[PDB]
């Protein structure tokens, strides 16, 4: 049952902020949501999490929503990006997105 | 932030050997097992599941129960190594870690089989 994390692709002029969402809703036991960008290779690199910079996770109203904000963006932003919802107890595992990319223009 | 780390990306290892690979995680003190989840799967097939200092076997896929370990005297180290042993074609792939302490992350590491 995968993340979503939305819009897919999206085009935003420096300095602008920069905002997808990533759904899930989960019945895991016990669980965290991370906020990955791709590495220049394809490794994973972690950028925040809910729970626990300038990329900031935060819950929406509804409780399956969360923001993943990329404020005052940079051009060197541009990349590759994805939520990983990571299940710890009682079965651990790893549910990703689709991979989202983000185009930042001068 | 935890965040884990791989010494590196891709391993080239012999068919036929014993091979071990890694990701790295920081530890404070001492090591609090109790604290510590380790996961490793590959393909989807669930190698690794070691929560609180105790391997769950039954989810682990059976196909490694008996070539498959987790260093023990490496995690205090702050080092999880998987180990798995007779190397064959199919063991190759991209393999995934993911390591909770305080809290969650995980990496992909490729594995190259050379026969
Ligand atoms: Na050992």
């Amino acid at each position: 049952n995968p993340p979503t994390f939305s819009p897919a692709l999206l085009v935003v002029t420096e300095g602008d902020n920069a905002t997808f969402t990533c759904s899930f809703s989960n019945t895991s036991e016990s669980f965290v949501l991370n906020w990955y960008r791709m590495s220049p290779s394809n490794q994973t690199d972690k950028l925040a999490a809910f729970p626990e910079s300038r990329f900031r996770v935060t819950q929406l109203p509804n409780g399956r929503d969360f923001h993943m904000s990329v404020v005052r963006a940079r051009r060197n932003d541009s990349g590759t990006y994805l939520c990983g919802a990571i299940s710890l107890a009682p079965k651990a595992q790893i549910k990703e997105s689709l991979r989202a990319e983000l185009r930042v223009t001068e | 932030a935890f965040t884990v780390t791989v010494p590196k990306d891709l391993y080239v290892v012999e068919y036929g050997s014993n091979m071990t690979i890694e990701c790295k995680f920081p530890v404070e003190k001492q090591l609090d097992l109790a604290a510590l989840i380790v996961y490793w799967e590959m393909e989807d097939k669930n190698i690794i599941q070691f929560v609180h200092g105790e391997e769950d076997l039954k989810v682990q896929h059976s196909s490694y129960r008996q070539r498959a370990r987790l260093l023990k005297d490496q995690l205090s180290l702050g080092n999880a190594a998987l180990q798995i042993t007779d190397v064959k074609l199919q063991d190759a792939g991209v393999y995934r870690c993911m390591i909770s302490y305080g809290g969650a992350d995980y990496k992909r590491i490729t594995v190259k089989v050379n026969a």
